């Protein structure tokens, strides 16, 4: 159980470990250096439409314009680096795979199933190849915004941070509980999706067996529970997906209230400008 | 048709004819009045309460006309209670005084010694009706009626061969958490007997022994178990054919549980019956309880669900001498 | 101190000569009279009840009084908002403007919860609680109704219609508490009508309670709070997930299905398992539920557009110099707040923002959650329909090889996977349509035709991402292909191995097997690229339509000037309009591999069988 | 793992699901209102009182706003009652006559109708729910279950020869002088039983006798006595072997004890279970009672303190053959 609910921090290291420390460098500072920028850039929308308001309006269009283009420029070198990085690591550790089994004993090839050895090279490379880039880019993605817009929030109205920690406190419970059961549930997923795929093919390359029998009514009665196992598999885990979104938009729901809140009351009376508020709404 | 002694529910349909009452209904008033329904209940308490605050208001504003204090005056005089105007005044002191609140502005003065009696008669009527009704509906409070109405019998009694012998049985369960300390059962077989003298007897009950490792009636309900009483030589139900659990019958199989409320320790009983055509031939109880997740589980969906087993269609007496036949 | 008409003209509101009824802070304390009442009768009820498993069933008009009860607490947040909004001139405290409103929200949150534990222990003789109080708050909101009306309070004042709302909806709730007697009658008739609990409810061993738990716990999922906290503790296995519901089952939906296939077939005999056929069978046995769905859906596309229209309100309201808030039109020496300078508020624009978000994610995950379960439905009785086809069909097609085992397998596989895909998108089909015009339309208002430039190039996005998701597809089968082959030669080195170490021939296959993945990965570089030009585009396109809008509209169109209320509205509205526009592609592309999976499946249904 | 039927403490662990409540539940509400625990009672009482002070606190209110006691009066005005000048004066006079302190500050006038109506309903009512409180809690007063607990059972019971012949034996003692009245004992045997013709009952119960002079169910309990069930020939322990006596054997023996309390009169239930591996073999219970100083004292330290005693390791049905073996 404890083992079942640890994040596999030692894997995650090693995967990015093998990238090299001048493309690893390259892809964390490019990802906090491009979100820095779209949040230069809506602050620089604030302070515009402020300048706007009590009326160097070039100015302003210029200098938007120049920290839009780099946040363009920076868009496209951080989603060049985190796929080059998954090429690199993906090669490599394909390549040290190979040689390793390779120089293994013959004894590791009697008592281990082929089976353990050609999944890694079947199904964990390709997940390495393919999923695992693009789902790496998009929780630091979403993540890197969740930190920048709960930091320009934060900084709108500094009392934010009060109602925040309970919020954090609730949320991280709320995504604790969301991920041990997730991940049962989409193993279990998994799990039955296979037998039913199996019991197709042995029913349709033994048909003739089966129906000199008379056992059609068994194999569609075990079929039926096969899918219903399935079924049920399949709807638990969108029940759990349901169960997280509705508790995350229920959270960001009382932050926009508290932060709307609390905002409208530092820009009536205790000089805050509209733009900023507008910048923390959005 | 086919009238049944006692109802499912346990209420019995027996009707009493030609009773001489010689005021014994209501000489045990108190247990006609606990035995009153809550909203009749609670209206006779509060008519007794407005009666007697009207019946002292009147005495109080009779005293008040005697002693000339509704005639509106100067001053010379003191009233025997203050501020008594009207028969609006004298209602509202008769139920100051009753109900002890007192708010002051009319009060008892030293002047008249009658409003003194009429004052400590009030007081101790008020306690004595006060403390009659607090007895009552205390009680009332500890009826364990509906207490009773929370153990369940199963519908269906059945009648299985257990350890090659038949056996009447039926599923009783309680609800609650609370325990029923000192659970008793009785079973009767109520059935027209005709003696062999000739006697003939409508509503003969014959108590049947429930099957019990220490030969008595006694019961620990906390998972509803199965009570089932033996068809041995000498039981009411030893010529008991298949073909005669039908509706129009003359059968019926009453169930009594007993016992006192762990709660309120008041006795407490629990009944219901069982006609022939209710009573079914070769079935049994479904298994009920189930160990999950390191307790034990009852599942009450399946309280009364019972399962067709082969059984021999014939009755313990033929079973005996077919036995016999065969030994 | 407090006063609940104030304290104005030493106290005159509470002088009551005039006429009581007519009086208005007495027929507003009338007000408060049913709920403290409800309050009375039904706080120990509930609170004995709070000091087994039930079974429970639902009351008739549960969803419809669960959905009244939701308008009337929405429509109670307003009355508080507009009696707070209108005494902020006078310098006492009105507490009838606002206090009466509240205790009535606190009212209609206890009669929800007494009603929910009336209907678990199915009690309904508690209901007359219920009746008794929608009387009589009917009944005072009808007298304080009537009353405006004889006062000249007219539709431009809020408080009037607010308080006609709630003479409806009370109303409305009485009628669903009389349904009740109605339908299962509790009272007044001789024997009532006994009702059991759903059968499936009864299984112990059905734990996917959806269908069966409340309202508020369908669209808040608050049953699977449970098992996710049982979860934590033990791991799921196939007895911790219990038995199907007998609504979702594979066998319920087939024979659905069927009923449907039936129905076709009658009508059009030419082709009865034909693309057509299949689909108005897929539409007449799930139709009710995809347009629940899609209602759900648009609904929330809706109400997802109060986002920016109270970010435009909110900064519009607070980027007014010297704002000096009067309400113009005075009754009974009560100011009454009109709904045009109700909602020019902030803080009302706020509130009214935080539930409408309430009620929108709750909109949007209750629409998915309709689609998925329908999909998943679908897809069981679709494999079962696959499975009674294979039972009949001839082994001479088998022969042949205009069929193999692994073309039903994938059919089963990929095929009933993109149809049940497919179901999940569906009411993406015109929602995101719905969601596009409206979200342009409203950009165009907000700012004008520069953020109509602006929505052109961010609508741009949607058939970029459409060319660069299919050479991403492409590129990933030419991966497939050579995966494939590198798993062959991987597959056959580890089953020769024992022969291999024996001769020292591994480096000579690791060269060939190396060859093989150096290819791979020149197929899988193309791949990579087209990944990182998709990311690239999808976080890329909004800035640059950000940039042109608001640049052009400063700089080229000179329009009326930039404020930071109409540029955070478009940058919302831009914040909105990404998402749907990156997934119609996906959506798109989902329908089109639905439409070959449909004409695959009826290939394989009108295929030879063997005969009776 | 080995759920238990009940727990060494008495508790029952059965666990109770799919109960098609009707209202049984709340209809018996004074049952609930009695088997709260002491803070969640309290609550409740003091919530009952407060609502009710309240919702009359509103209609004093309403009715003095109602008769313009509220406005400044001219002065020739005479008020429903006096005094009340806001909610916070008509929320003191509802304490006041419904408490019935009666401060008179604020007092009920002749001049409403109302009021006086009002003031009948309140002093009915509040007579009546303080009636209902107070024969709640003297139900409570009167609970018995903490005197159950006083009640102690050895925590290992033993299985020893005595008299020649198998017994299963335990100790149970009471720690206070109080008696328990007509203090009765029953034992059963639970455990899954599989009939001959097929029928599998999971927690079929069996009444073991327990051993006594007169042949019944009756303890004299002052000092602690050890309750032992003779294991002989028709006995559900007839096999039961040395070996048997672990801990996932399926065998559970729960003893109940029952009885009235001296001091309450209200009849209570201690109880307690031996699971398979509780159960002791070889060994029988050191003496607890010794002669001090002319009188009997009992050394509670002593209380399940087992010596390990020479038996045979065999079943009692062995010992009954290998015994007409030998003689
Ligand atoms: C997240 O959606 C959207 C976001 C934006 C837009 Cl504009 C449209 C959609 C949309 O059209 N969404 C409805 C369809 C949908 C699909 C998956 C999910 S899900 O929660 O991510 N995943 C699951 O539930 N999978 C279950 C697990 C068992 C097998 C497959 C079903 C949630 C919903
Ligand atoms: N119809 C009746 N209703 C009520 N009680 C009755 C009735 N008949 C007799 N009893 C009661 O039965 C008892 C007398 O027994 P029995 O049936 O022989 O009556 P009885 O000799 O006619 O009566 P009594 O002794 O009053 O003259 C008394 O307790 C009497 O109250
Ligand atoms: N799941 C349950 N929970 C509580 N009581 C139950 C349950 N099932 C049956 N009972 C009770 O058992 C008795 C009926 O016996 P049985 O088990 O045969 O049920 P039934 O015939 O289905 O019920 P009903 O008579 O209400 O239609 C009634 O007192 C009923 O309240």
């Amino acid at each position: 159980l404890h083992q079942r609910a640890k994040i596999p921090w030692r894997a995650c290291t090693k995967y990015l470990s093998s990238a090299g420390i001048l493309l690893l460098s390259l892809l964390v500072f490019s990802q906090l250096l491009k979100h820095m920028v779209l949040v230069a850039i809506d602050y620089w929308l604030a302070k515009w439409t402020d300048s706007a308001l009590v009326l160097d309006q070039s100015v302003y269009a210029m200098v938007f314009t120049l920290l839009c283009s780099l946040g363009i420029v920076l868009c496209l070198v951080t989603s060049v680096t985190v796929e080059w990085t998954g090429l690199k690591v993906a090669k490599r550790l394909h390549r040290s795979l190979l040689n390793r089994i390779i120089l293994a004993p013959m004894r590791f090839f009697e008592t281990t199933p082929l089976g353990s050895i050609l999944n890694r090279f079947s199904s964990d490379c390709n997940t390495i190849d393919q999923h695992i880039p693009s789902t790496l880019e998009c929780l630091s993605r979403s993540t890197l915004l969740c930190v920048s817009a709960l930091t320009v929030i934060s900084y709108v109205t500094p009392v934010f941070l009060v109602a925040l920690l309970p919020l954090a406190v609730v949320c991280y419970f709320i995504q604790k509980y969301f991920r041990v059961a997730s991940r049962d549930l989409q193993q279990l997923d998994d799990t039955t999706q296979l037998p039913l795929l199996s019991h197709f093919a042995e029913t349709v390359e033994g048909l003739t067996t089966i129906r000199a029998f008379r056992y059609e009514a068994r194999f569609q009665q075990k079929l039926l529970e096969y899918t219903d196992s399935n079924n049920i598999a399949s709807l638990f885990l969108t029940a759990a997906n349901r169960w997280l979104e509705v508790r995350m938009e229920y959270i960001g729901a009382c932050v926009v209230l508290i932060a709307a809140a609390t905002s409208i009351s530092n820009s009536l009376h205790r000089e805050l400008s509209a733009g900023l508020v507008g910048l923390g709404l959005t | 048709r086919r009238a049944r002694f006692v109802s499912k529910k346990g209420n019995c349909n027996v009707a009493h004819k030609n009773i001489r009452e010689e005021g014994r209904f209501l000489q045990d008033v108190f247990t006609t009045l606990v035995d009153l329904k809550w909203p009749h209940t609670l209206l006779i308490f509060t008519m007794s309460f407005l009666c007697s605050w009207l019946l002292f208001a009147m005495a109080w504003w009779l005293i008040a006309f005697a002693h000339g204090d509704l005639a509106p005056s100067e001053g010379t005089a003191e009233p025997c209670v203050t501020s008594i105007h009207s028969f609006s005044s004298a209602f509202l002191f008769s139920i100051e005084v009753q109900v002890t609140i007192g708010f002051g502005g009319r009060m008892v003065t030293e002047e008249c010694p009658l409003a003194i009696l009429i004052l400590i008669v009030q007081n101790i009527v008020g306690l004595m009706i006060n403390a009659i009704m607090l007895g009552c509906i205390f009680m009332k409070t500890a009826q364990a009626h509906r207490r009773a109405e929370t153990l369940i019998f199963s519908k269906h009694a059945v009648i299985a061969l257990r350890h090659g012998r038949l056996c009447f049985m039926l599923r009783v369960g309680d609800l609650r958490k609370s325990m029923i300390i000192s659970a008793t059962i009785h079973m009767q077989v109520v059935r027209k007997t005709t003696s062999p003298e000739g006697e003939v007897v409508p509503l003969h009950q014959v108590d049947i022994p429930m099957e019990n490792g220490v030969g008595g009636n006694s019961i620990f309900l906390v998972a509803p178990l199965i009570i089932y009483h033996v068809i041995d030589a000498n039981s009411p139900l030893y010529d008991l054919a298949p073909s005669d659990l039908h509706h129009h019958q003359d059968l019926e199989i009453i169930v009594i549980l007993e016992g006192v409320v762990e709660t309120t320790g008041i006795t407490t009983q629990a009944r219901t019956s069982y006609l022939a055509d209710e009573i079914l031939w070769g079935q049994r109880f479904v298994p009920i309880v189930a160990e999950e997740d390191g307790r034990y589980s009852v599942d009450y969906s399946k309280f009364g669900n019972t399962i067709k087993v082969p059984t021999p269609l014939c009755t313990a007496r033929q079973l005996d001498e077919d036995h016999s036949l065969l030994e | 101190p407090l006063a609940f008409c104030g304290t104005e003209n030493h106290s005159a509101a509470y002088r009551v000569d005039q006429g009581v009824l007519n009086n208005g802070c007495f027929v507003d304390a009338l007000n408060v009279v049913p709920h403290v009442f409800l309050l009375f009768i039904t706080f120990p009820i509930l609170f004995i009840g709070w000091g087994h498993h039930s079974t429970w069933l639902h009351f008739p008009g549960h969803n419809l009084r669960w959905i009244l009860t939701f308008i009337l607490l929405f429509v109670l947040v307003c009355e508080i908002a507009e009696g707070i909004l209108s005494d902020g001139v006078t310098e006492s405290r009105h507490l009838h403007l606002y206090m009466p409103a509240g205790m009535a929200f606190m009212a209609a949150i206890t009669s929800v919860v007494y009603y929910h534990n009336i209907e678990t222990s199915n009690f309904p003789k508690l209901l007359i609680a219920l009746l008794i109080y929608w009387t009589l708050a009917f009944i005072t909101k009808t007298i304080k109704f009537v009353k405006f009306y004889d006062h000249a309070i007219g539709f431009s004042q809020l408080r009037f219609c607010l308080t006609g709302l709630l003479v409806i909806l009370y109303g409305m709730l009485l009628l669903v508490e009389v349904n009740v007697i109605r339908v299962r009658r509790y009272i007044f008739f001789k024997t009532p009508r006994k009702v059991k609990p759903p059968e499936d409810l009864q299984d112990l061993g059905v734990r996917f309670l959806q269908p069966f738990v409340n309202l508020l716990s369908k669209g808040t999922y608050w049953w699977m709070n449970a098992f996710i906290k049982t979860a934590h503790k033990k791991p799921i296995d196939l007895r911790a997930i219990g038995k199907l519901p007998i609504a979702m089952r594979a066998l319920t939906n087939y024979q659905r299905l069927c009923v449907a296939f039936d129905a076709q077939a009658r009508k059009d005999t030419q082709s009865p398992q034909g693309a057509r056929a299949i689909w108005r069978a897929l539409c007449h046995a799930f139709g009710r539920r995809l347009i629940l769905s899609s209602t759900f859906r648009i609904l929330a596309d809706l109400l997802g557009f109060a986002g920016p229209l109270c970010i435009f309100g909110i900064v519009d309201h607070l980027g007014k110099e010297n704002h000096v808030f009067q309400p113009k039109t005075q009754f009974l020496g009560v100011y009454f707040v009109s709904s045009q300078e109700f909602l020019g508020n902030a803080y009302v624009l706020a509130v009214l923002l935080f539930l409408a978000l309430l009620l929108q994610r709750t909109f949007l995950q209750a629409s998915y959650y309709v689609a998925i379960e329908t999909g998943i439905n679908l897809r069981g009785a679709i494999q079962t329909k696959i499975y009674n086809k294979i039972m009949h069909l001839s082994t001479s097609n088998l022969s042949m090889g205009e069929m193999t085992a692994g073309q039903i397998c994938n059919l089963v596989a990929i095929d009933t996977n993109q149809l049940m895909w497919f179901f999940f998108l569906c009411p993406n089909l015109w929602a995101m349509p719905v969601q596009i015009i409206v979200g342009v339309i409203l950009l165009y208002y907000i700012l004008g035709v520069s953020a109509l430039i602006g929505a052109a190039v961010i609508i741009l996005l949607a058939p970029v991402q459409y060319f660069v998701a299919t050479k991403l597809s492409q590129a990933q089968r030419s991966t497939l292909e050579h995966s494939n082959e590198r798993l062959k030669q991987t597959n056959e080195m580890l089953r020769g191995m024992k022969l291999l170490k024996l001769y020292a021939w591994e480096s000579i296959f690791c060269s060939r097997v190396e060859v093989t993945r150096r290819k791979e990965m020149t197929s899988l570089r193309a791949f990579a690229v087209y990944t990182s030009i998709s990311i690239f585009m999808n976080t890329a396109i909004p800035i640059a339509a950000v940039l042109i809008t608001f640049v052009g509209h400063v700089s080229f169109f000179k329009e009326s000037d930039l404020s930071p209320s109409v540029a955070f509205a478009s940058l919302s509205l831009f914040h909105i309009l990404v998402t749907p526009l990156f997934l119609l592609s996906s959506v798109v592309r989902s329908t089109v591999k639905a439409l070959v999976s449909v004409q695959k499946l009826s290939e394989f249904l009108s295929s030879a069988e063997i005969r009776e």
